[PDB]
């Protein structure tokens, strides 16, 4: 009797026998559980030391075994924009997997090169006294939202530096002029901001609720055409902070406020100057609000500057496993600072076996890449907004149960 | 042979207390106190808001009535919970001696001889909790140990809701944690969790340092770190006993196979060695904090 | 010739030119003669592809047509029974195919499942394009049919009745709306296939287990 | 009515099937009537969508072409069929330039965009011909290019999309076909730095990341 685990915790004990692998032993198991033996790895202890399929089971009496994850391809000429996800380029012609839906290139696993793709003051300080401020409004990581009311809707925010040194007043008019030129749809307006009296980021209001109210008070869950389109409009918003790096570095599932369930807006970003308080004359971050939305980097805080434009994609992962599931990842553990410790050091990542039924395969590379332990895997947001752009139009194609696909179609 | 009461309350609302000030900035709540009109005695209120499912918070809220029947002279009372503005309101006893992080900031360090009589205190309170009421304290801390100016030291803050226990984990930020490696490697052995969680309190009491960054400010992930990946520190010699290094000692080892139960923290000859001397409590507060009788 | 035309199939399936490899493979059929395995699968996935693209598109059309005027709506319309006019072509080709040539000649027991799981598949397109009961019953009956056969010759694990099973769950879900019957027979495929799974051929190895996902996608779907 | 031809279009622009859409897009601008920027960006998608399949098809049957004998020579008519149909979709397209879109061009980034578009498709002959028409097509391509890229310096944005397009295709056709990558990359240098100097938005963004990995694999 060898007991191993399963994804998700479950238990079954393989028998125990000589000169047969685990692979056709456990292979009930994986399939049962829908896994391909070739594409897993077991672990045996003596933290967790992976082994492969081929090891007979006499060795292996009496062990306790972890199961953990680690392709037909048709040809195929893409049409609209769609990156390869071996090289990250942009990709026209090239093999596809039939159901994975993870495209890429012969030459990347005389030649053709690249080409065209195919193609389809009046804001300054805000004075005091004519800014009304708010009233309680709530909290969150580092402020509080109060509604103004000054020639329309707007929000008035507090911080946690009182009187900062005045080189620190200029970093602030400068960061004001790189931020306030965020003009989008997904984006809220910028009004200005009070510095006259406690420090404050002027916002404007936005009606409905954020993404964490409708999926954790409500719970409201949608079907994947809105799944899809939140995830849709979500990544077009932080594309353009990112095109002129802008790094959000805090999204999280409570400032994603949407209006009328049609328009999404994104806000309450950024403020590398009140956040990195200067305590001396120094940059030092500090870890304030929630922790889920943040990467294993991010927590561990081992660099002075450890965020990038990618901690701001493995905060979009998270934000997109809780479209997903409904809930919050990591809603088993009944501790913070497990939590935090996990994440850090890497044993343990959110469960991917959660995810829904009609869970769309292709996307499970896609969130998935959102969710890496390691930094320069996760994709940017271009190929992320790609490939949401690429099943946002492809739902209605797949919008039955399955059926019997093609042949492998691949000759190397 | 204490003759503590708490019937006298009736109703509460919020239009029936009238604030008055506050007891101090603590690290995941805020501590208020406030005046009651019918009841007249002032209480200790810890406002928290978890916005979380009204159905989870009713679950939490009735839950927390079980404090009703968790009385004891080792325990902070439990004055009454409601429902108002949105958030939790943690009616509590109101003692003017607050909690050890306070006497901390202001006294600057803690003699051995208060950690004798605080040491059995604790632990005969949490023995109160765990013999009793088969649930335990989870959340050892300075800051969670109430005191006042009468002679009395009582504990506070366990873990009573088991939903609540995970609603608060996401917004309890803190900034330092005692927390047991043994609750930090994955698993739960909850038993000798709270004596490790009260071995390093009382480290904290007697040294007045932080210890996990070795004495012989670091970031919130790398303090995990040095508890679970490295050996545990050790209290400073010479100016603390031998027999009381025995005694921090077997309450701060990570294995808990070498931890040593609670019976055997009873059966210790220093910790019937504490209660054998007297010590003064009433006039050591009013002789550093500035308050009468 | 017929060399000659499963090469100008082989270079128009590595070019995604797929009408030319249907009017080829039609070709190289009405020969008369058998078909051995070779151009079995290629005639297949050819006639799929050609099928399904215009399914899809024509899934398209319809999702548009539901998601609406006179005119807006009717525009979709004219689209959706051209591509119906065309679709209804390109299944009547090989339907008239099969009964005229592939399935008389069937020597083999899984060329005879085969090409009768081929035609309940076409005959349940025309059902979800579409009187209307004439077809659904016809596909039945060859689905009958080929699960009748296929129960006694080949391996329970083997492609062909896999996927079969499969098709005839989807089936009884997306058209005559069974869907308890859908899931017990895929049910019941899947678990034999589990008791079934001994050591098994390389060449069958990643195509029975890529049948074996999709029977559990379905069976997962279909338990909410 | 040009309106139920667009609609037309645009229901077979997602439909996966793009030879309808291009076949009414003939259509559409046969009457030679003013184009607006949506309608002209479905036909500039449509044909090059064609194409881009023709061409792909071209592609690899040239490999398997290249990779050999008797089966080889099948490769060798399949090659040449293709080519003529490719080579009628884009003399259709390029005969409706020069008699309705490049003679009725009105404003300026009418004129580059419409330039671009025939000197692309010359350039799309220009891979396949060869002999002595080859080099007449590509000369044919070069003053198209040449009048589209002196009209956009002079009369539109450094960081208008067209401009970042004509310029990567101007680029690439010194490459490929030219074989000039030294005249490519010190042209794609300039087309690059203009732009980034004055830095609606995602296809700019795009096309200078395609500029920026161009230079690279050029300057290989
Ligand atoms: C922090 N460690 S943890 O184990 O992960 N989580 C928690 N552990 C303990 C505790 C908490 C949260 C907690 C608090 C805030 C609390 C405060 C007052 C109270 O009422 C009361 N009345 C009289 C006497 C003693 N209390 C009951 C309480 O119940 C709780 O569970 C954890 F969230
Ligand atoms: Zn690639
Ligand atoms: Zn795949």
């Amino acid at each position: 009797i060898v007991r191993v685990f399963l994804p998700n915790k479950q238990r079954t004990v393989v028998p125990a026998r000589c000169g047969v692998t685990v692979r056709d032993s456990l292979k009930k198991a994986l399939m049962m559980r829908g896994l391909i033996p070739e594409c897993c790895a077991v672990y045996r202890i003596q933290e967790k030391k992976p082994i492969g399929w081929d090891t007979d089971i006499s060795w292996l009496t009496g062990e306790e075994l972890h199961v953990e994850v680690l392709h037909n391809f048709v040809r195929k000429t893409f049409f609209t924009l769609a990156f390869c996800d071996f090289c990250r380029k942009l990709l026209f012609q090239g093999f596809r997997c039939q159901t994975c839906g993870y495209k890429f290139h012969q030459r990347c696993s005389r030649d053709r090169s690249s080409s065209a793709p195919n193609v389809h003051s009046d804001d300054w300080e805000i004075p005091d006294g004519q800014i009304t401020v708010g009233q309680r409004i709530g909290s969150g990581s580092f402020g509080t939202v109060y509604k103004g009311k000054w020639h329309g809707d707007v929000a008035v925010k507090m911080l946690n530096v009182t009187a900062p040194t005045p080189q620190q007043l200029q970093a602030f008019k400068n960061e004001v002029g790189v931020l306030r030129k965020t003009r989008h749809v997904n984006i809220l307006l910028f009004m200005g901001y009070s510095t006259k009296p406690q420090l404050a980021i002027v916002t404007q209001w936005c009606e409905g609720s954020s993404l964490y109210h409708h999926l954790h008070i409500i719970e409201t869950k949608f079907e994947m055409i809105k799944l899809i389109d939140i995830a849709r409009q979500t990544a077009q918003g932080m594309d353009y902070l990112h095109a002129k790096s802008i790094i959000h570095r805090d999204l999280k599932s409570n400032n994603i406020f949407l209006h009328e369930d049609l328009t999404v807006k994104i806000g309450d970003f950024g403020l590398a100057t009140v956040k990195s308080r200067w305590s001396g004359s120094h940059q030092f971050e500090q870890l304030s609000g929630s922790i889920l939305w943040m990467a294993p980097e991010v927590i561990r805080m081992q660099d002075k500057n450890p965020y990038s434009f990618q901690s701001d994609v493995y905060a979009f992962g998270i934000v997109l496993y809780e479209l997903m599931t409904g809930q919050l990842p990591y809603s088993n553990i009944n501790n913070r600072d497990q939590i935090i410790f996990m994440v850090g050091r890497g044993y343990l990542s959110p469960d991917l076996s959660k995810v829904r039924s009609n869970c769309p395969k292709a996307m499970k590379r896609l969130m998935a890449e959102c969710l890496k332990k390691k930094r320069d895997e996760r994709p940017l947001f271009p190929q992320i907004l790609a490939s949401i752009e690429l099943l946002a139009r492809s739902l209605p194609k797949i919008h039955r149960s399955a059926s019997e696909p093609s042949l492998n179609r691949a000759g190397f | 042979a204490f003759l503590t009461q708490k019937q006298k309350v009736g109703e509460l609302k919020d239009d029936d207390f009238e604030k008055i000030s506050e007891l101090g900035a603590g690290n995941g709540g805020v501590v208020f106190k406030v005046s009651h009109k019918p009841s007249g005695l002032v209480m200790a209120r810890k406002l928290i808001h978890l916005e979380i499912k009204p159905a989870i918070r009713n679950q939490i809220i009735r839950e927390l009535q079980v404090l009703h029947e968790c009385n004891s002279p080792y325990i902070v009372g439990f004055y009454g919970a409601f429902y108002s503005d949105g958030e939790i309101s943690i009616c509590m006893e109101h003692m003017d001696g607050g909690s050890l992080d306070q006497v901390l900031k202001k006294a600057g360090r803690i003699p051995e001889q208060i950690l004798g009589k605080v040491s059995i205190a604790v632990i005969k309170g949490l023995t109160y909790l765990r013999e009793k009421h088969k649930i335990m304290h989870r959340d050892v801390k300075p800051s969670n140990i109430l005191v006042n100016s009468r002679g009395e030291i009582k504990l506070c803050d366990f873990g009573v809701s088991g939903q609540l226990i995970d609603s608060m984990a996401n917004s309890f930020v803190g900034t330092r944690s005692y927390m047991s490696p043994e609750r930090l490697q994955g698993t739960h052995y909850s038993v000798q969790s709270d004596i490790w969680s009260m071995g390093l309190s009382l480290v904290e009491m007697a040294v007045g340092r932080y210890p996990i960054p070795p004495p012989d400010p670091m970031a919130i992930f790398e303090l995990l770190d040095y508890i679970v990946n490295e050996p545990p520190p050790k209290l400073p010699s010479g100016v603390f006993s031998l027999e009381f290094q025995d005694f921090v000692n077997k309450c701060l080892i990570k294995n808990p196979a070498e931890r040593a139960d609670l019976k055997q923290l009873m059966v210790h000859a220093f910790i019937k060695r504490s209660d054998a001397e007297e010590v003064d409590f009433a006039g050591w507060l009013c002789s550093t904090i500035g308050l009468n009788q | 010739d017929k060399n000659e035309l499963v090469q100008k199939a082989k270079l128009a399936e590595q070019a995604e030119r797929y009408d030319d490899m249907a009017a080829c493979m039609k070709s190289v059929t009405e020969q008369g003669a058998e078909l051995s395995n070779e151009e079995r699968n290629l005639l297949s996935v050819a006639y799929k592809n050609v099928v399904g693209a215009r399914r899809s598109s024509w899934r398209v059309v319809s999702s548009i047509e539901q998601k609406t005027a006179e005119k807006k709506q009717q525009m979709a319309r004219e689209y959706r029974e051209k591509i119906e006019t065309e679709l209804r072509d390109i299944c009547n080709d090989v339907l008239s195919l099969l009964e005229k040539f592939l399935i008389p000649n069937a020597s083999q027991a899984e060329s005879k499942v085969f090409y009768l799981k081929m035609k309940g598949d076409y005959y349940r397109y025309l059902a979800e394009v579409a009187d209307k009961k004439g077809i659904v019953d016809q596909s039945q009956q060859a689905y009958q049919e080929a699960f009748e056969i296929s129960k006694k010759e080949m391996q329970p694990t083997h492609p062909i009745r896999l996927g079969l099973a499969l098709n005839f769950s989807v089936f009884y879900y997306e058209i005559l709306n069974s869907p308890e019957k859908a899931c017990s027979l895929a049910k019941t495929a899947f678990d034999e296939a589990i008791a079934e799974l001994d050591t098994l051929s390389e060449e069958s190895y990643k195509d029975s287990t890529l049948i074996m996902q999709l029977l559990r996608d379905n069976l997962t779907l279909w338990t909410s």
